């Protein structure tokens, strides 16, 4: 039937599948039953289980399983199936193991699924109960060589394989469990022989796969105490060191015992325990600040603290096992490896994302005992190719070929002992990028490290850490100095200007000892050293209008460097774009850090009610300025110096102030600030001002003592060098030699200090084509002082500051001169043009960004609220503390005797002590004033006549004007308030209550004071100096250095405010350069025996000074003093016989002496000034062409749009006019001389006497020296004057028109003479320039160079893209700095033809020229509006 | 011959199942990939047992318990010798002076116990007092006050504030042994 045979069908399937795919469950139960009551599993606590297992494969050695379980109360091993293989038919090779031979592979094990959970350590904690008796948690817990060898030998090698495996660490109390995971898992278990232990076991093997991360647990009851992970992929969490393939090769020498009668040694026959991890493509190896702080949770779970002070371990004796000492671990990364630290700024992810070279090593040996000393750990990382980078808008950090690191870490026996970490840092050819933002990043970065936990001292651990840092093979470190620091982010062609100090080597080293608990103050002391063949370089942007202009002058200055050019730095080798303008060979900086430590102690665990916590504790201090301030002692030293000197360095210094100790300090992209509307930038701005979001203790201020010292400074004076003659050497830059320059800044709460000193400074110009000879001019010294007064009052915390009174002091000493006409005069020029357009820099001047335009107030120039609480608003316009401080600057030059040497004349121009005074606030008007105040300047001449073997010198002119005392009170600036008076009174008197150190405020007299006079805290409460400073009636010297003893009473000059009791100048030894390797005879003699004659003494030899010993260069200037010229009583002469608002005296007196041979020895200056003329470089000229359209911001007729503006009035002169004493001179064969004396006349306008007499020197024959030749007159006077304007004979009088009006026209002619000569000279340079540059292919010469994208940041950026007579002319300083044929005007040449010297053609050429550029020059030419006017 | 019709239907069946079966498991295998698919740390997510994972639990709460009562000692012995001289030996003499000198003293029968949770010394001190209403509420105040700034607060504690906190333990000793005869 059919019931039957269904029916057996049915039993043959149920017990066939049965028997093939379920029996394996039954026999997992009878085996799960049987081991574990054999091994007594679960009366030890092991739950053990099998889901399946089989038993018919046996007799091939072969064991599939399946859920196999095992936990033991540590942790759970799951693996989901696999097979056990035992290779018996491979034979067994030997009797007794060899472990010197190779044995076959007879265990085969492959694990799929393989669970590792890692959820208690008990071993720890029950130690750590049964030293503690802790007997509650002891009771509710509820808790064979011959062997080894034949099993050893019987398996050979064991093959273990697992498919795919994973590692969790975590229990339920951890927030969060760090999950391991791999792939395909081949490993190769063997024994081999082993030096001084019974074997070593090897555990070699590879894995296709690796991935750590930390999980979030489900379990945990997350709170807002918990901090999210800053990244997470997907569900996989926080990554940590994801790869594609890892081989592990990790050795263990199995211990035996010892046999020697000494202990088991620390160093000699240790047991090998290494473990080597090799990683393969597209390691990432991330990390955090979050993921430490996770690390700790789960080590301090795992691995508790017993709180236990050890003791050095017993080394096992002889007969007793021995004993491991210590594992080594080594990580190799064969493959390019990323390495990136991630944490979280507010809501912001940042990140430091390195990388490391192929064969990248971590070296890792961790002492497995303790000693006398405790226990410690060292490391070995070295990381090829090292590259960083952040996550700023300028993410370049960091770069080196190679990165050693070794760091030694020492614990001692005691667990609250003193640890000490010993880092070594080590770089090769390494270059940095340094911004401040780097430093608020990695300062952000250490405060999330370190956590916001309270310090307990249950947990606290004292420890040191020695950092020393090592750059060998080059050093370069960039900083951007941009001003107002704005930022090119573009990857390639950034246009920022860079300076790079490079060097060969660098050091920084670091001690933290962080040995006390919650300490009052800690002091952490820095040092750094760039070594050897040091270099700044400095950088502009190809089109940035001061490129091309350093460019060309760094090309025509005619310079010799005692400083051979540094070879280091890897970005700023390109001279054609890097300007490496110093050299020096050491610079030490000295940083001396005492801070209070910045406590939260929101988060001290306080169980105290605050009712009754707030009495016991101190009352919290409501302004940042009731804290005592921290200090910084910083001390910065370079040694010597080579400088090529320009107006730039001045400008560099000026943005590096302000860019990383300025308000400056971040950075900001060019292409986002774009903001309109003033609500939402105050928006963004206070924003990044959590003012609200930090304690009081957060603004705590800082005292800085600041000293700088450059010695041994030999400077060049970089200007256009002249054409260079063929018989004569030529001309160099001239050299400007400072024995040492000495800064000192002492900033303080409430005031700042800055003094600079320095020493007796040399300049030797170098000796003219003329043939003249050189030329030197002596500054006996300077000194700086400025005063800056800072209040609090009414200024938002992240300023803190603002500066209401700024009092400036200049102090010059005695300049001696002795320079040669007119090359010198010339040199002295194109040095002060360039100097000034460089500092100036009209076209490189930067718009602020509007983040960065703060207030008095510490607000913004647009909306801000304080001015808003004016006028009833919520925000309103305030104004800057520029506008309103109190300024005041005084100015004295001691002496100033300049004589300009000519071949046949002389003229010496002397000058008494000079005194310049600006006080915005003057008397009690608060404008801005000028007080001039110069007691004596004279002018002499010598004419030399060369008729004797032995010189004769005669005076034939002189000049003096005495008593100079003018007041000047500027109008007020345009566009200012009517009410800025008023104003700045109640803005200076607001800031002044708390310290009245402008005492003038505060005085009760009718007529007030100002810093003019010593009414005002200058260094000190009585201002000295200032009290006597506008009074020259003594003519007295005030740069005479000298100290002070009363620290109450200001300093004198020259003495230091940061030491006492010594000179701020030191007279040490310093490291430096050395050097490498008429026309008759009887009209002259005539007028010699009339006009008194003179001896000239000039400097005796001018060498090139030398540094040498410390009071060299003084020497130098003590040898060439000014020029004498000693007067001869015997031939004394007819020189003496003689008989808006501006307020003051215009002089006391005005003489002057002149002859027709003085107006002659005029003559022959004016004619060696036209001489020189060909040989000037037509760089100046262009450069002063380029000046006038700068200086006149660009205003073409076409830039006429942008000037829409839209003193005047009020202009008076009350004036006391000089008694002028004009005496004249004429001797013809005789003696004719006039005198003219108009007496002293005032302007309110009105005059006095005027007596003109013409005298005769006629012998007392007809109606001492010449005892016969007294004066007959023939007199004419006026009584007086008042001009009211407000908005025979002949015989004898013939000689005297014919020579003086024939001196006269011969003067004139030359004068013409000589302005032609340089109208034509102008035309036809400008040609030849013009003409040159034109016909040139190179291709750095070119009209513009890039995109400009900074020029969009630029004050007149629409100006200068529109003087296309100044676009052209940029072009031509191109030209000079790279056009090949440019050095073919550094000839002395003429008109290339004779027809230039007619005007017509001239200029026609020129015309032509400019019509040939112009086309060439429209293609980039951007017109502001349009002029078609002009157009037609 | 019906005979040969039922024996190949029987294996046509037997291979369906037996490869129906198989392919499931194989799925399954494929599917639980331990390097993927992200794990539980749960103990009961791998140990099917209810025992088991109950005899862990109480385990890792005992552990747990340890933990939270697992206090460094600092006035030690040998821990004297070292710091001695260092200015915070003070702060370590005075957060040991509250434990030695209470817990120390009243581990008797009818005396408080600090909570192994929450362990608090200001707590531990309202528990005494409310038992005995005598100390002052102004005395356990500033006694918990002293000891906390000794353990975390960065205002100067020196030896005056040691003298301090040894006084008025020792009048708390004192009033609380009148108390307890
Ligand atoms: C991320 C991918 C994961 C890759 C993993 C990389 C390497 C990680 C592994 C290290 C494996 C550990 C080696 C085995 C332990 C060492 C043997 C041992 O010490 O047992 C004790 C005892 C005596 O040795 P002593 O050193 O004197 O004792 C001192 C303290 N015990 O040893 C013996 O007597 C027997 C020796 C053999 C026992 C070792 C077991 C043999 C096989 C081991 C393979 C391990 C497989 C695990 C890999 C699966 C993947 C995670
Ligand atoms: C010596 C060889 C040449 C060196 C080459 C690099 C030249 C770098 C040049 C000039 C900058 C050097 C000064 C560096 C620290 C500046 C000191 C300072 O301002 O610290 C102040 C700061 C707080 O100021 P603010 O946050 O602005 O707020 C206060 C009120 N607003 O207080 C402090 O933290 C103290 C600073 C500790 C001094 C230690 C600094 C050591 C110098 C590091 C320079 C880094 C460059 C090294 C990179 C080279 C790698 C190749
Ligand atoms: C169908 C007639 C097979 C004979 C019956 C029989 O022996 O089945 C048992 C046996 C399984 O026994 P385990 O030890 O559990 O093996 C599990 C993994 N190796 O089944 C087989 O091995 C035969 C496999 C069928 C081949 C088609
Ligand atoms: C991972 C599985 C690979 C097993 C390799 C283990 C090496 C063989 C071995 O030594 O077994 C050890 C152990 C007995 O330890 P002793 O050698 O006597 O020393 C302990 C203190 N005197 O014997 C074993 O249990 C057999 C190891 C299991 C083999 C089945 C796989
Ligand atoms: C899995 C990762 C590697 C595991 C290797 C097995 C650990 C091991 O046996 O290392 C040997 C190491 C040293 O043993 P001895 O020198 O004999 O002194 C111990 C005296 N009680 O064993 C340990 O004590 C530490 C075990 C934890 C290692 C992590
Ligand atoms: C997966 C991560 C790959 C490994 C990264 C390298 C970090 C590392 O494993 O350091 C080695 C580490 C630390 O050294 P010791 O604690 O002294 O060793 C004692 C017994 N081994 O030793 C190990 O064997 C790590 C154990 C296996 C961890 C891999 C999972
Ligand atoms: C690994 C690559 C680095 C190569 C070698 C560099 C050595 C690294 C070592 C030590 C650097 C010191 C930084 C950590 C020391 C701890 C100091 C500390 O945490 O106090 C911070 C203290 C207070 O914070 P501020 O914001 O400045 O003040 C505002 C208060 N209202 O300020 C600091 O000390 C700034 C720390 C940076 C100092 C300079 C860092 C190193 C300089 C150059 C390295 C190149
Ligand atoms: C070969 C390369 C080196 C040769 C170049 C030589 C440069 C020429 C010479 C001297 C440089 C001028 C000295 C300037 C000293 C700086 C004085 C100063 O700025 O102190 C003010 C400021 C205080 O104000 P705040 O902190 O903002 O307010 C705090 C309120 N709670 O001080 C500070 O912040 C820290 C002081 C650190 C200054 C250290 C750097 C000094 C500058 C240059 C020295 C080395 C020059 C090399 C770099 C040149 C790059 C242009
Ligand atoms: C702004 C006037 C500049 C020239 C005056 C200073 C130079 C004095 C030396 C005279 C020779 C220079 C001739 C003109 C060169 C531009």
């Amino acid at each position: 039937s059919f019931w039957v045979t269904a029916s057996v069908v049915t039993l043959f399937l149920a017990w066939s599948t049965f028997v093939v795919l379920f029996f394996s469950r039954v026999s997992a139960l009878f085996f799960t039953f049987v081991i574990d009551k054999y091994l007594r599993l679960s009366k030890n606590g092991i739950h053990f289980k099998i889901g399946g297992i089989s038993i018919s494969g046996l007799h091939a050695g072969k064991i599939m399983f399946r859920n196999v379980i095992y936990d033991n109360g540590d942790m759970t091993i799951k693996v989901n199936d696999g097979h056990l293989l035992f290779k018996y038919w491979k034979s067994v090779e030997h009797r007794h193991l060899n472990l010197s031979t190779k044995r076959a592979s007879r265990l085969h094990l492959v694990l799929n699924g393989l669970h590792v959970n890692i959820y208690n350590n008990l071993t720890k904690y029950t130690e750590i109960a049964r030293i503690r008796r802790f007997d509650w948690f002891f009771e509710n817990t509820n808790m064979p060589s011959s062997v080894w060898e034949n099993m050893w030998n019987l398996l050979g090698i064991v093959h273990i394989e697992v498919s795919a495996g994973c590692i969790l660490v975590g229990n339920k109390f951890l927030p969060y469990a760090l999950w391991t995971r791999f792939e395909n898992l081949n490993s190769k278990t063997s024994v081999t022989e082993s030096a001084n232990d019974r074997a070593l076991l090897t555990f070699e093997g590879e894995t296709e796969n690796v991935a750590v991360s930390l999980i979030k647990n489900e379990q945990f009851d997350f709170t807002a105490k918990d901090k999210d992970p800053p990244r997470t992929m997907g569900n996989d969490g926080c990554p940590l060191l994801q790869s594609a393939s890892l081989e592990f090769v990790y050795k263990q020498d199995l211990l035996g015992y010892v046999t020697d009668d000494e202990p088991q040694s620390i160093t000699l026959k240790l047991p090998l325990w290494s473990s080597e991890w090799r990683f393969g493509n597209n390691t990432v190896l991330s990390y955090g600040p979050w993921a430490e702080q996770q690390r700790f949770l789960i080590y301090s779970f795992f691995y508790p603290p017993d709180f236990q002070n050890s003791t050095a371990t017993a080394m096992p004796t002889r007969g007793k096992k021995r004993i491991h000492v210590k594992h080594d671990v080594k990580i190799i990364l064969t493959k390019e490896t990323c390495m990136d630290i991630w944490f979280m700024r507010g809501e912001q992810l940042e990140s430091i994302r390195t990388r490391c070279g192929p064969l990248s090593s971590l070296d890792m040996s961790i002492l497995w005992i303790t000693t006398e000393k405790g226990f410690y750990w060292n490391m070995k990382a070295e990381f090829l190719n090292f590259e960083a980078t952040t996550s700023l808008i300028f993410t370049k950090l960091f770069s080196c070929k190679k990165f050693n690191v070794d760091g030694s870490f020492v614990y001692p026996l005691t667990w609250n002992g003193e640890q000490t970490w010993t880092i070594d840092y080590a770089f090769t050819k390494a270059n940095a990028w340094f911004v401040w933002d780097h430093k608020r990043l990695f300062t952000d970065l250490i405060n999330d490290w370190i956590g916001d936990d309270p310090s307990d001292i249950s947990k606290f651990v004292p420890f040191r850490v020695h950092n020393r840092m090592k750059v060998v093979d080059g050093f370069e470190v960039i900083m951007l100095l941009n001003e107002s620091n704005w930022v090119d982010t573009a990857d390639m062609n950034a246009e920022n200007v860079e300076v790079a100090i490079v060097g060969e080597k660098l050091s920084f080293e670091c001690e933290l000892p962080f040995v006390d608990f919650l300490p009052q103050t800690q002091m952490v002391k820095y040092e750094m050293r760039g070594e050897k063949s040091v270099a700044m370089r400095a950088k502009f942007p190809p089109d940035s209008a001061t490129a091309p202009i350093r460019a060309a002058l760094s090309r025509l200055a005619r310079c010799n460097s005692y400083a051979p050019p540094s070879k280091h730095g890897t970005h700023s080798l390109d001279t054609d774009v890097w300007f490496e303008l110093w050299r020096t060979e050491l610079v030490k900086m000295d940083f001396d850090h005492h801070y209070r430590p910045l406590i939260v102690k929101s988060n001290i665990p306080s169980d105290i009610p605050f009712s009754i916590l707030s009495d016991y504790l101190p009352p919290p201090a409501n302004h940042p300025w009731d804290l005592e301030p921290d200090y910084l002692g910083v001390d910065i030293l370079i040694e010597g110096s080579d400088v090529k000197f320009t107006g730039l360095l001045v400008k560099l210094l000026f943005e590096l102030k302000n860019n990383y100790f300025g308000w400056y300090d971040s950075m900001t992209s060019v292409d986002d600030e774009k903001i309109d509307d003033p609500i939402k930038l105050k928006a963004s701005f206070d924003k990044t001002n959590a003012n609200g979001m930090k304690p009081v203790e957060y603004f705590r201020t800082m005292n800085v003592d600041v000293t700088v010292r450059v010695c041994n400074v030999r400077a060049e004076m970089l200007l256009y060098s002249p054409a260079i003659d063929e018989g004569a050497e030529p001309e160099k830059v001239p050299v400007v030699f400072v024995e040492e320059v000495a800064v000192e800044v002492k900033k303080t709460k409430t005031q700042a200090l800055i003094q600079v000193g320095v020493s007796p400074a040399c300049a030797y110009l170098d000796k003219s084509s003329q043939g003249s000879g050189p030329g030197c001019i002596t500054l006996s010294g300077f000194q700086f002082r400025g005063h800056a007064m800072y209040s609090a009052k009414e200024v938002a915390w992240n300023m803190g500051l603002v500066e209401y009174g700024w009092i400036m002091e200049i102090l010059v000493g005695d300049i001696a001169g002795t320079l040669d006409f007119p090359a010198h005069a010339h040199v002295l020029h194109q040095i002060m043009e360039s100097l000034l357009m460089f500092v100036i820099s009209p076209d490189d001047a930067t718009k602020v960004p509007d983040r960065m335009q703060f207030c008095q107030h510490g607000q913004l120039i647009k909306a801000c609220s304080i001015a808003g609480k004016k006028t009833n608003e919520i925000l309103g316009p305030c104004k800057t503390e520029e506008q309103m401080k109190y300024r005041q600057i005084r100015i004295s030059v001691d002496s100033v005797n300049l004589t300009f040497v000519e071949e046949k004349t002389i003229l010496q121009i002397s000058a008494d002590p000079v005194r310049v005074t600006i006080c915005n606030a003057h008397e009690s008007r608060f404008t801005e004033h000028v007080c001039i105040r110069v007691p004596g300047i004279s002018i002499r001449q010598a004419v030399r006549i060369k008729e004797k073997p032995e010189n004769i010198w005669i005076e034939g002119a002189n000049a003096a004007i005495e008593g100079v005392s003018l007041d000047i009170e500027l109008p007020t600036p345009k566009s200012a308030s009517p009410t800025i008076g008023k104003e700045r009174l109640e803005f200076v008197r607001m800031h002044d209550a708390d310290t009245k150190r402008l005492h003038f405020l505060w005085a009760d007299h009718s007529v007030w004071g100002c810093a003019c006079f010593g009414n005002t805290c200058f260094f000190g409460d009585v201002d000295e100096i200032g009290s006597t400073f506008m009074e020259t009636l003594t003519k007295k010297k005030f740069f005479v250095p000298g100290i002070e003893r009363n620290p109450e009473k200001q300093p004198q000059v020259m003495q230091s405010v940061i030491l006492k009791n010594k000179p701020i100048l030191s007279n040490q030894p310093h490291m430096f350069y050395k050097k490498p390797k008429l026309q008759s005879m009887e009209m002259s003699s005539s007028y010699a025996t009339f006009v008194d004659n003179v001896r000239v003494e000039l400097p005796s030899a001018i060498t090139v000074p030398q540094f040498g010993e410390p009071g060299a260069i003084l020497e130098w200037c003590q040898a060439h003093q000014a020029t004498r010229i000693i007067n001869d009583v015997n031939t004394s002469g007819v020189n003496e016989v003689r008989f808006l608002a501006i307020n003051g005296v215009a002089a006391t007196s005005l003489d002057l002496f002149v002859t027709p041979i003085g107006i002659e020895a005029f003559e022959r200056l004016v004619t060696a000034a036209s001489h020189s003329v060909p040989a000037i470089n037509p760089c100046i000229l262009v450069h002063m062409c380029y000046r006038d359209c700068v200086l006149k911001k660009h205003r073409q007729p076409l830039t006429e749009s942008l000037f829409a503006d839209e003193p005047i009035s009020e202009v008076d002169i009350t004036v006391d006019l000089p008694r002028v004493s004009i005496g004249l001179f004429q001797c013809g064969v005789t003696a004719n001389m006039g005198l003219l004396l108009i007496d002293r006349a005032f302007i309110q306008l009105n005059g006095s006497a005027i007596t003109v007499q013409l005298l005769q020197l006629t012998n007392r024959d007809a109606p001492r020296m010449n005892n016969l030749e007294p004066r007959v007159m023939m007199d004419f006077n006026v009584s007086d004057t008042l001009i009211i304007l407000e908005r025979p004979i002949y015989e004898a009088l013939a000689p005297v028109m014919v020579s003086w009006l024939s001196v006269v026209e011969n003067f004139l002619r030359t004068v013409d003479k000589f302005i032609h000569t340089v109208e034509c000279w102008k035309s036809v340079a400008m040609a030849k320039v013009l003409k040159l540059a034109l016909d040139s292919t190179d291709e750095k010469v070119v009209v513009k160079v890039g995109k400009n994208r900074m020029g969009r940041t630029r004050v007149l950026s629409a100006h200068q893209a529109s003087c296309p007579s100044c676009i052209l002319l940029k072009t031509l300083f191109r030209w000079f700095a790279y056009a090949g044929n440019a050095p073919g005007a550094i000839n002395h040449r003429l008109d290339i033809r004779p027809e230039f010297e007619i005007e017509e053609t001239r200029k026609t050429a020129l015309m032509a020229l400019l019509s040939h550029w112009q086309s060439d020059v429209g293609k980039e030419l951007k017109l502001v509006s349009y002029e078609d006017a002009h157009r037609f | 011959d019906g005979t040969s019709v039922i024996y190949v239907c029987a294996v046509i069946i037997l291979i369906l199942i037996w490869v129906a079966i198989i392919g499931q498991r194989q799925i399954w295998r494929h599917r639980h990939n331990v390097a993927r698919v992200r794990p539980q740390v749960s103990l009961s997510s791998r140990i099917s047992s209810k025992k088991a994972v109950l005899l862990r639990e109480t385990q890792l709460d005992t552990v747990m318990r340890l933990r939270c009562e697992n206090q460094a000692r600092l006035t030690d012995c040998i821990s004297l010798q070292f710091h001695g001289e260092k200015p915070y030996v003070h702060r370590m003499i005075a957060v040991d002076e509250v434990t030695l000198e209470i817990d120390g003293q009243l581990n008797r029968i009818e005396g408080a116990v600090q909570r192994q949770a929450g362990e608090s010394t200001y707590s531990y001190l309202k528990r005494i007092r409310e038992k005995v209403p005598s100390i002052p509420l102004n005395l356990v105040h500033r006694i918990a006050f002293l000891q906390e700034s000794a353990r975390f607060r960065p205002e100067k504690f020196d030896v005056e504030q040691v003298m301090e906190l040894r006084s008025l333990l020792n009048q708390f000793l004192r009033i609380l042994s009148a108390e307890y005869d």
